[PDB]
């Protein structure tokens, strides 16, 4: 399913702006629109290879 | 010139809590006794009397019950049994 | 959209309570807990008429990375259970509240780590028994020793630094064989998999040089004889719950893998082979139970005594035959019970009293904690194998399975009732009695929580030693599933 | 001749309220089941178990 492959990539996104925040020793919420920001950043990265595996399944039906 | 920052205000640590009262008189001879004996393979040496037990509990005791072990392998059929029957199978 | 509402409501809650309340222990209670009222209802619909598996679920699967999968092409991570595989998951869930539990009142500092890094490796070692690929059984069977080596080095007593290491370091070891001999099943049969296995054949010299592989990485789990370097030494510097799991579920561990990994495509390479596993268990049980007489410390007792009954376990386990596996079961199950609660007992109540692990200054423990010198008889006693305790059931079944493969294998392993009887009554009777010492002042009685950890941990031991069939239910397919007696 | 009694103490304490209290119901739920020999031909807990048919 495509949406499942969002949600977890955009989960990605919020475990990769909850950290850098960690880093910083920031609290867990300190810029809240940034979770926004990084969660539709890598929900597209998660769509790009979504869409590179269809692809590429197609190619392999294709050779039959 | 190089020296970590004048905006940093670094203080101790306290591990926290409360100061339990001691329960025990510690023994200096038990307790040097004890600190010698877990740590005793740091000054552990091979001896007669260490290559003698590591002669026997490494290699013979092994080698004695892998005699004993790889020769009366199927030999022994217990399960049933009669008078005059086999009781081995070589 | 239903499924990651709830995970969406319970984080948020998790917040709010680390928002409010300062400790998760709460919390980490409360969800620790409710897996028991999860599994047990995964217990109430586990049809037992089949051999088969029913609770599968694939995760990490081409199509859906990010859950679940329904495709006719399968390169994900399988799981599931039956029997053999439900029992010890029986055996985990119903503990790890109480190792949770177990440093309640101790921690004092960082205690958020803490408890989040005991319930990581307990929720690991529950999902090791789900596993159904040879990696995704391997690939938990290590995701366990980053958080021990760290639950070891912080938070150790003393000298944690070098147990942390060997922590690290043997499992390691002995595990990186382990993964050679798991890719040359892979790279020979292309499937990661506990389903097909036994329809696999392969040449006996093939067979014969992946047994080694898998041989040689359990003896360090379960540690037999050229290994258990370095098991006293890492219980005696874990703290309280890292011994717990440690000795109650990391060590049972192996006795479910030579069952779920060896024995069932290794058929043909163990008869040849198993007189160098009755060698290696009887010179442990000999040699292991031995050197339990001189020992200074009181954590590293209990340690070569875990080693001593499992090294019976598993000469019950490579008997191929049809009570040493149910036997091996039920002491992996009662183990589990009755040491954990003596890790309660040296490391876990007297350490906190007095804060010094020497033998020698511990005796008249009656005079001032009558309803404590209970415990460490009853419990010792349970240890040594009186019958009515679920540890005799084992030892009896596992010794008469290893006395039908070889019997002057099992004449002469039949000693270890005796050489389990030296060393616990020999610290039972120095604890117990003696005027009450002089190094000692008078502390309190054994607390609420330390008698509720203590007597679910000793009904759980009298139940199995009443009935030991309360269990047969699971396991009577796996009592067959193992056998090649053709 | 007098052997010196020690403070009074109550029967009833929570361990054997606990103990006894939980030992006891499940005699009772015991015997409550294999009264349905006859009444239903089957336990009643066993009506609560729902797994899969093989097939
Ligand atoms: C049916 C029979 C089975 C039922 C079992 C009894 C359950 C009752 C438990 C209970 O109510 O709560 C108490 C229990 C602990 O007691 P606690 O009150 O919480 O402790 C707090 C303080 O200590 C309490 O305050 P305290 O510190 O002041 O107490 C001091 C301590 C003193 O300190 C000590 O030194 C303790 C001494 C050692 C204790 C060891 C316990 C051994 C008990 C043996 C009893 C023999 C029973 C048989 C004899 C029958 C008598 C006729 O006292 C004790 O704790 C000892 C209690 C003994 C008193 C007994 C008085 C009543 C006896 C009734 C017996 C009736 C049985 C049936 C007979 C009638 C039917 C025919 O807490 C629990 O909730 C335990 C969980 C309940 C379930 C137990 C396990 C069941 C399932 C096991 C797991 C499944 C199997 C494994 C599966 C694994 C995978 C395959
Ligand atoms: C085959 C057997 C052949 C016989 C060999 C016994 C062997 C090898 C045992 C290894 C076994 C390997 C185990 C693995 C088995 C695998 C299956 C152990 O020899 C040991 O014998 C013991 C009893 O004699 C000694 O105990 C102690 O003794 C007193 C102080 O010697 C104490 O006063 C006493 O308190 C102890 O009782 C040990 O010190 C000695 O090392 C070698 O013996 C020989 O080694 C040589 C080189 O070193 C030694 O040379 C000398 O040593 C210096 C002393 O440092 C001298 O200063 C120096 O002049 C010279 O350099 C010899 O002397 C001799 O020892
Ligand atoms: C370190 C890398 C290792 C891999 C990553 C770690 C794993 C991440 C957690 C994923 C695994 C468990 C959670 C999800 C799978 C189970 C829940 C589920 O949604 O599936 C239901 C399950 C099987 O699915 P199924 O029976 O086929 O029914 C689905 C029909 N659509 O039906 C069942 O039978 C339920 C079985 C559930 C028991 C699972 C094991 C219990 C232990 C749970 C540990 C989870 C750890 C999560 C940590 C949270 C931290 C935020
Ligand atoms: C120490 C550091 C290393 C530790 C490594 C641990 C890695 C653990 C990663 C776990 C991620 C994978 C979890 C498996 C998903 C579990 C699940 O099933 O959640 C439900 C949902 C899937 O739903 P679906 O597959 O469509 O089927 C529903 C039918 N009832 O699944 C979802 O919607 C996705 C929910 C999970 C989102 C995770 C985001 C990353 C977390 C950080
Ligand atoms: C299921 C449980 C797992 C996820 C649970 C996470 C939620 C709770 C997190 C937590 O509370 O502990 C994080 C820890 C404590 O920080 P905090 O609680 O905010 O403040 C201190 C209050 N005493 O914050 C920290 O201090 C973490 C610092 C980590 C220091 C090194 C320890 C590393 C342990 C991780 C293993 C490393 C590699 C893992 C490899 C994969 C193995 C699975
Ligand atoms: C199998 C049947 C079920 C298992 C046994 C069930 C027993 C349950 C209740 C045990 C209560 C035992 C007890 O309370 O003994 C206390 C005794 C106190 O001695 P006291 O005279 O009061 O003076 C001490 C000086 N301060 O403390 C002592 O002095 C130590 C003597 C302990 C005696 C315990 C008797 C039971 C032992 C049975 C062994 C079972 C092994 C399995």
């Amino acid at each position: 399913a495509l949406f499942t492959s969002l949600v977890g990539a955009s989960g990605l996104g919020f475990a990769t702006k909850f950290l850098s925040n960690k880093i910083r020793l920031k609290p867990a919420g300190y810029y809240p629109l940034g979770y926004v920001f990084s969660g539709v950043a890598w929900a597209g990265l998660g769509l790009v290879l979504h869409n590179v595996h269809q692809h590429s399944l197609e190619v392999l039906e294709k050779k039959k | 010139e190089l020296k970590p920052s004048s905006a940093i205000q670094r203080g101790p640590l306290n591990k926290g809590g409360w100061d339990a009262p001691h329960a025990l008189h510690n023994d200096g001879a038990i307790d040097r006794y004890a600190h010698w004996r877990t740590f005793y393979q740091e000054r552990f040496k091979y001896t007669r009397a260490t290559g003698k037990s590591t002669l026997i509990f490494l290699v013979a005791f092994p080698a004695l019950i892998g005699y004993v072990a790889y020769q009366s392998e199927g030999l022994f059929e217990f399960a049933g049994k009669r008078r005059g029957e086999s009781v081995t199978t070589r | 959209m239903f499924l990651t509402s709830i995970l969406l409501s319970s984080l948020y809650l998790f917040n709010r309570i680390l928002a409010w309340q300062g400790n998760v222990k709460h919390f980490y209670l409360f969800a620790s807990n409710l897996l028991l009222l999860f599994i047990v209802v995964l217990y109430i619909n586990f049809n037992t008429f089949s051999n088969s598996f029913q609770f599968n679920f694939e995760l990490f699967n081409s199509l859906n990375p990010f859950g679940l999968s329904n495709s006719d092409i399968s390169n994900g991570l399988l799981f599931g259970i039956d029997g053999l595989s439900l029992t010890f998951i029986l055996l985990t869930v119903l503990l790890i509240p109480l190792t949770l539990l177990g440093n309640w009142y101790n921690i004092n500092f960082n205690s958020n780590l803490y408890y989040t890094l005991v319930l990581a490796i307990g929720l690991v070692i529950l999902l090791n028994f789900w596993a159904l690929d040879y990696i995704s059984f391997y690939i938990l069977f290590e995701a366990t020793l980053p958080l021990l080596f760290i639950l070891i080095h912080i938070y150790g007593s003393s000298d944690s630094e070098r147990a942390s290491f060997y922590v690290l370091m043997f499992t390691l070891s002995g595990s990186l064989f382990m993964l050679l001999s798991i890719v040359v099943i892979s790279i020979v049969l292309n499937t990661t998999n506990f389903i097909n296995h036994n329809l696999f054949v392969l040449s006996l010299d093939l067979q014969t040089i992946i047994w080694l592989g898998l041989f040689i990485a359990i003896m360090v789990k379960t540690p037999l004889f050229p290994i258990h370097v370095w098991l006293p030494v890492v219980h005696s510097e874990s703290p309280l719950a890292g011994s717990m799991i440690l000795a109650g579920l990391i060590l049972k561990l192996a006795l479910y893998a030579i069952l779920r990994l060896l024995l069932p495509l290794l058929c043909e390479a163990q008869i040849l082979y198993t007189p160098m596993i009755y060698i290696i268990s009887l010179l442990t049980i000999i040699l292991t139970s031995l050197a339990t007489l001189r020992q200074i410390d009181l954590k590293v007792i209990i340690a070569y005594s875990s080693i001593s009954h499992m090294g019976i376990a598993i000469l019950g386990v490579c008997s191929n035959t049809s009570l040493g596996i149910y036997g091996s079961i039920v002491l992996g199950v009662a183990h589990g019970f009755v040491s954990p609660a003596l890790f309660l007992i040296v490391g876990g109540i007297l350490y906190d009293r007095y804060h010094i692990r020497i033998v020698n200054y511990y005796k008249g423990l009656t005079t001032y904690m009558p309803q404590l010198a209970t415990y460490i008889i009853i419990l010792s006693f349970a240890n040594i194998g009186t019958p009515l305790t679920g540890n005799f059931t084992g030892e009896f079944l596992s010794l008469q399975g290893g006395f039908i493969r070889n019997p002057i294998i099992g004449g002469i392993s039949c000693i270890s009732v005796l050489l389990a009887a030296i060393y616990q009554l020999k610290l039972t009777n120095k604890l117990t009695g003696g005027i009450s010492s002089i190094y000692m002042h008078r502390t309190n009685d054994v607390t609420i929580r330390e008698k509720f950890i203590m007597n679910i941990l000793i009904i759980s031991t009298l139940i199995i030693g009443i009935c030991p069939q309360i269990m047969y239910n699971l396991l009577y397919w796996t009592v067959n599933n193992y056998i090649y007696i053709i | 001749h007098g052997p010196e009694l020690t403070p009074a103490v109550p029967f009833f304490q929570p361990y054997v309220l606990k103990w006894a209290g939980v030992s006891l119901g499940l005699v009772a739920f015991y015997q409550f089941n294999s009264s349905y020999e006859a009444k239903n031909g089957h336990t009643w807990v066993e009506t609560f178990f729902h797994p899969k048919s093989r097939e």
